[PDB]
Order: structure tokens, then C-alpha cells, then sequence
DNA sequence: GTATTCGCTCTGCTCCTTCTCCCATCCTCTCGATATGAGATCAACTAG
RNA sequence: AUCGAGAGGA
DNA sequence: CTAGTTGATCTCATATCAGGAGAAGGAGCAGAGCGAATAC
């Protein structure tokens, strides 16, 4: 449930943020959402 | 001479000898020959189906219908025990057929391949065994056979056996089967037989099963939803009319008035398990082996064999007045004691049947422990000495009980001098037990014959009998009438690893189950909507 | 090519249960499906079922 | 009659994608999981 | 006994 | 010669994310080069 922004040197994204969202009561496993940045109109 | 519509001059001096149903069968066979299709002479035993075949082939040869000037080379695949009979039949009805047997006994005294070549070169009548079809399946099928007659064609009942493949490797349009019962266990056998006679009529076996076999059996249970039974009835009707013009089957109901038939009574005795036998059976049905069977980790078949052994006699499964096979330790042997004593006091003559040869030997040892004279014939006896024993039993009265398994000997070995028959243990096939009872009660039986089936109530044997009746019901529904009162439950019929022996307070499972006892486009549309509402 | 028994030994176990080798089990699989496929291609079988 | 194009082919050049391979040596220990008979055929007798 | 896993040693 | 007994063998039948690196293929574009094809 925390947004983490990393940058992979060898990838098609300059920057990719992710959150492994998970409802507090363990109804389900954590579902991950990624919001990326396409590499370098 | 009798003449048919297109011209098929069956000779008068043969045609006059046939009976009305036999002449109808010759007519039907020749209709097939005009349509260039095969069929099943599914008439039950004793009516005479070889006479029809020789009469039809003789008419086809004399009539010179034509390819081939008259009848060409034909192959007859029959069990060994009847091969010589066949040639004699030809030689007494139609001599000029050069009939020849392919066998080690034979008469050729040279290479058998030369016999096939010579017989085909003379358009002869060649008789084989099923084994020779299987072994020379590549050699025997090169000489353009004009007819193939599988006498007792229920050897083809399995669509997997190498005999089935070797027999279906023939090329002629003309395939006739002479079987007393086209199907014996389930519809696999009907499909195999129809794949033989007419390769394309019934569909591929998957299609056939998924359309016919599963719906019919699902509608053969009394707990079926109404839609299921109605679909089963409709599908049975479709299979019936699809097979109508190619299975000629006649019972002993319409032809009974022509030949005599002494009355036959039959009882099913329910023989309680002895307390030691009951304890052994309960230990086996509580032991971890049947639990692993229910888990599917082990083959259920061994458990079936074990429980059948237990119900026969504990000494089979377990392994003075305490020697091997003492008759006091199994209730069925108690009832055999009583029946044998009473029947010997009555002066009658007994057939003693059992599927197991080991328990057959146990029964022999028991009979030796008694003073009954007896004679044994089983699979261990040489075939060349089988005919004497039967004759010696049939001619005199100084032999009391004759010992069989249900499946030894040729089909319907003539055991006529017997009066009473007891089936010691049921089998899975209804047809083998029906053949067991039929063997004593045949044409030319002088006295009323009664069959006593020995069952142990609440055991595996009762379920074997239930399965036997269920298969018989399926065969009857397919072959004589689809509408049928439903007897059984799906779960009770199939679960067969329990022990509920009756205490005489409540009735037995069988009696509880059997407690009651051009088209003008409007006829065409009417029939379509009629079949579809069901 | 089925290999011999030494390539796929059936090792005996503390009791009598003879454990077969992975190759033997796999040859069991190949044999069963080969026999089953053989009976289908010999008989009438759907082209997609044969496939 | 030669310009001039011009359509069409023939590579060929980067590049992106797939895929397949590899990832020190040796040694010790513990611990968990992992049928049965009848009938037919044939061949050796086993004697007549 | 085989397989896998783990913990260790140099 | 010649039938009867003895073993082996086969069939059949009975239920119920924190790799990486390199080589091989295919893709699309780019142009070169030559045949035909209008056309001055």
C-alpha cells in the first residue's frame, strides 16, 4: 500500500511507480498496480 | 420353384423343406444381397440359422445371379466345435458346393496357403476358426471373398480385440452374423456388430455412445428425472428403427406354436452367510484394502475377486472335518447339501454350475465326501474327449450330477438327460448364466427343468445378480420394447463394497426393489413433432 | 528406443515395494497414449481428436 | 533515340524479438515424501 | 534406497 | 504310427521485483539498379 518510485537503468522506462495495494483485513492477496513512465511527440 | 421379385430362384426341393420363418429369413437375406448390405440373424438358438444360410447361398448359386457367375468364394468364421457340423450341413442340403475346412485336422495335408488359393480358385465354401482369421489376417484377405459369415458373431462383441480387427479387414459388402444375442453386456457390443455388418450405418463409436448408451442407461434408473427417462425412450426408439432393417431377431413367442417347449420354472435362493464367512467378509469390507479401493489407489478388481471368493467359500480367500473346502463353512454349500440330498431322493439328475474352477474343484471334493456319483467336464479336460463324457451322462441314469463352469464347451453342448440345474454363483454377464440355464432346457428336453440360482443376500453376489438383471433389462429395452418399468437406483446399483445381511425382520434387497410384483408432408411432420415432444 | 533396465533401475525399497525410475514412468505414459492413439487412428476418430 | 522516368526486385542494414545457455570446489548432518481362472494353442512328452 | 529440502564446515 | 497327459503362454472376462549475454529470425525502410515505358 506504499508507492515506491524506482528507476531501472536497463529498461524501456525512465521511472516506474508501483503500489502493492492490499485491503487491511486479509480478504484477498495483495493486488499490485504499476504506473510507469514510457522511455524517451 | 419359389421366385422373388427381381428373380432369385430358390430351388423348390430345398425351399419346401424350410419353415415359414426360415423362408422369411431367406427372403430377408436376399433383400440384403440386393441392397448389397449385411445383417444379423439375431434369432435365438434352436430355431435353426445355419439352415437359412445354406438355403440362401444354395439359391444364390443355382439362380446364377450376377462380377461372379453365381455365388463366389465365401468364408465362414465359426467356433471350432461346430466346424465339422457346418460341412455336413452343406453336404446334406446342397452337395455340389466344394466345402473345405481350414484346420490342423482338416483334410488338405499340404500347405494351408495352397488350400486358400485352391478354394478361392474354385469359388469354394471355406470354413475357418476365428483364430485363423486373426493369425492369417493378412494372408486370408487377398482372394476377393464374396461372402463373410461370422457364425456366433458375438466373438466380435469387443471393438478392441484383434479378432474384431481381423474380421473387419474383409472387403466384401456381404457380412452376415449368426448370433443368438447381438448384445450381452452393453451397447459396445451392438456397435461392434453393426460396425462389422455395415461399416457406416451406425456412427463412429464415440458418437454412438454419447448419443445412445449414456442416455439409455441414465434412463434405466428409477431415480432418474422425468426428462432423462423420456430422452432415453426417444433415443431407444431411434436406435430401434435405425437397426430395424438389418437385425432379424425372432423369439420363442411367435414361433412357439410350431415347436413344443416344456414349461420352465426358476427361483433365486438367497443363502445367508455363515457366521465365520460373515466375519471374514466383514473384516475384508472393513480392512484397509477396500478403503484404498475407495480411494482409487488400488485396482478395485482384486477386491471384487476377493469378495466373490469369500461368498463362494472362505477357504478360497483364506486358504478331521477341517480339510480343504469343508461344505459346512459356506451357506451356499449348505443349500447345495440340502438340494442335492432331496434331488437324489427324488431320482432326478443335476447340473452343477459355477464360474470358478477352483470352487468347482471344491464342489468335486465335497461330492466325493458324499457318495453321489458324478462326472466333471471343465477347461482342463482335453477337447477331443469332451463329447464322450456328455454322451455318457445323457445316455444312462447311473450318473447323478454333472459339473460345469458356465463357459466350458461349445455353445449349447447337449446336456438333455439332466432334470434340475443349480447355478452356484452369478456372473457379470447375463448371457453366460442364460446360456447355463438354456443348456439343460433345449429342444428335445423330455421333463420340466428348473433352475435355482444361489445368491448370498446383502453381499457382492446380490449386486452381481442386480447388475445381471440390469444388463438384461438394457438388452430387452434395446431389442424388444423401449417402454419398460424402471427398476434400480444409480448409487445402490454401483456401490458394491458393503455388507447388509438380512435378519429376516426386513425383506431382501431384490424383493424390496421388486416390491410391486410418397409421404404427404403431414405424416412426416406429425412423426417429427411426435418424436420431438418426448 | 526403450533403454534397458540398467539405464532405469527399479530400486527396491526398505520393504518389497519396487519403485520404478522416472524413465520407466515416462515410458508408461508414452506407451499408454501410443496404444490409445493407435486404436483411435485404426478406428474412426475425429481429425481434431486424432490431432 | 534518348531522356526520363519508373515499377519492380535484390539485397542489405539496424533493430527488435526469441530463445537458449550459464551461473566455484569439496565435505557433514537432519528431515519429509515416495487379481484369478477358463479356454485355446502348442510343444513335449508319455506312453498305446 | 531414491528424490527433494534445509542447516552447517573449509 | 498315434492318441492321451503336462506345462508354458496368451486372451478374455468378471465392478464400480534486484540476470545477463549472445546468436538466430523476421521486419520495415532505404536505396541501388535495371527492365520496360511514355515522351520530347
Amino acid at each position: 500500500n506504499t508507492v515506491y518510485v524506482f528507476a531501472k537503468k536497463d529498461s524501456k522506462y525512465a521511472y516506474t511507480g508501483e503500489c502493492r495495494s492490499c485491503l487491511e483485513n486479509s480478504s484477498r492477496p495483495t493486488s499490485t498496480i504499476w504506473v510507469s513512465m514510457l522511455a524517451r511527440a | 420353384d419359389a421366385e422373388f421379385d427381381e428373380g432369385f430362384k430358390v430351388p423348390g426341393f430345398l425351399f419346401k423343406k424350410l419353415f415359414k420363418y426360415q423362408q422369411t429369413g431367406v427372403r430377408w437375406l436376399w433383400e440384403l444381397h440386393c441392397q448389397q448390405a449385411g445383417g444379423i440373424l439375431g434369432d435365438e438358438m434352436g430355431l435353426g440359422k445355419t439352415i437359412q444360410i445354406i438355403a440362401f447361398l444354395a439359391g444364390l448359386s443355382y439362380s446364377k445371379i450376377r462380377r461372379f457367375e453365381g455365388l463366389g468364394p465365401t468364408v465362414i468364421v465359426c467356433p471350432t466345435t461346430v466346424m465339422h457340423q457346418w460341412v455336413k450341413e452343406f453336404h446334406t442340403w446342397w452337395p455340389p458346393f466344394r466345402v473345405a475346412i481350414l484346420h490342423e485336422t482338416g483334410s488338405y495335408t499340404h500347405k494351408k496357403e495352397k488350400l486358400i488359393r485352391d478354394v478361392a480358385h474354385c469359388h469354394g465354401i471355406l470354413i475357418t476358426s476365428y483364430s485363423y482369421i486373426r493369425l492369417m489376417q493378412d494372408d486370408i484377405s487377398r482372394y476377393d471373398w464374396h461372402y463373410v459369415i461370422l457364425d456366433e458373431g458375438h466373438k466380435i462383441r469387443n471393438p478392441n480385440a484383434a479378432v474384431t480387427l481381423a474380421c473387419k479387414q474383409f472387403r466384401t459388402p456381404h457380412r452376415i452374423i449368426l448370433s443368438g444375442s447381438p448384445m450381452q453386456n452393453n451397447l459396445r457390443e451392438l456397435w461392434s456388430l453393426f460396425d462389422f455388418i455395415f461399416p457406416g450405418k451406425l456412427g463412429t463409436l464415440p458418437v454412438f455412445m454419447e448419443q445412445f448408451s449414456v442416455p439409455i442407461t441414465m434412463g434405466g434408473y428409477s431415480n432418474a428425472s422425468p426428462v432423462q427417462v423420456k430422452t432415453a425412450y426417444k433415443c431407444a426408439c431411434v436406435l430401434r428403427d435405425t437397426i430395424n432393417p438389418y437385425l432379424l431377431r425372432r423369439m420363442k413367442s411367435d414361433v412357439k406354436m410350431s415347436l413344443s417347449l416344456p414349461d420352465k420354472n426358476e427361483q433365486v435362493l438367497f443363502c445367508r452367510l455363515t457366521d465365520e464367512q460373515h466375519k471374514v467378509y466383514q473384516n475384508f469390507v472393513d480392512s484397509k484394502e477396500v478403503y484404498r479401493i475407495l480411494n482409487g489407489e488400488m485396482q478395485i478388481f482384486s477386491g471384487l475377486i476377493a469378495l466373490r471368493k469369500i461368498c463362494n467359500h472362505p477357504d478360497l480367500f483364506s486358504g478331521e472335518e477341517d480339510q480343504f473346502g469343508y461344505w459346512k463353512r459356506s451357506g451356499k454349500m449348505i443349500v447345495v447339501e440340502s438340494l442335492l440330498k432331496i434331488w437324489h431322493k427324488q431320482g432326478q439328475r443335476v447340473l452343477l454350475f459355477s464360474q470358478s474352477r477352483q470352487m468347482l474343484d471344491i464342489l468335486e471334493v465335497f461330492l466325493r465326501a458324499q457318495k453321489y456319483t458324478y462326472l466333471k467336464m471343465d477347461g482342463t479336460t482335453t477337447i477331443a474327449s469332451r463329447q464322450p463324457l456328455i454322451t455318457r451322462y445323457n445316455e444312462d441314469t447311473s450318473i447323478f450330477v454333472f459339473l460345469l463352469t458356465t463357459r466350458v464347451g461349445g455353445l449349447g453342448v447337449n446336456l438333455t438327460g439332466a432334470n434340475r440345474v443349480v447355478i452356484y454363483d452369478p456372473d457379470w454377464n447375463p448371457s453366460t448364466d442364460t446360456q447355463a440355464r438354456e443348456r439343460a432346457w433345449r429342444i428335445g428336453q423330455k421333463k420340466q427343468v428348473t433352475v435355482y440360482r444361489l445368491l448370498t443376500a446383502g453381499t457382492i453376489e446380490e449386486k452381481i445378480y442386480h447388475r445381471q438383471i440390469f444388463k438384461q433389462f438394457l438388452t430387452n429395452r434395446v431389442l424388444k420394447d423401449p417402454k419398460q418399468r424402471r427398476f434400480f437406483k444409480s448409487n445402490d446399483l454401483y456401490e458394491l463394497f458393503t455388507l447388509t445381511s438380512p435378519d429376516a425382520s426386513q425383506s431382501t434387497e431384490t424383493s424390496a426393489i421388486f416390491a410391486g410384483t410418397p409421404l404427404a408432408s403431414s405424416s412426416l411432420l406429425a412423426k417429427m413433432r411426435a418424436r420431438n415432444h418426448l | 528406443p526403450v533403454p534397458p533396465l540398467s539405464v532405469r533401475p527399479a530400486v527396491v525399497m526398505q520393504g518389497s515395494a519396487r519403485n520404478q525410475d522416472d524413465l520407466t514412468h515416462k515410458l508408461a505414459d508414452i506407451v499408454k497414449i501410443n496404444n490409445q492413439l493407435r486404436r483411435n487412428e485404426q478406428n474412426g476418430a475425429a481429425a481434431h481428436v486424432i490431432a
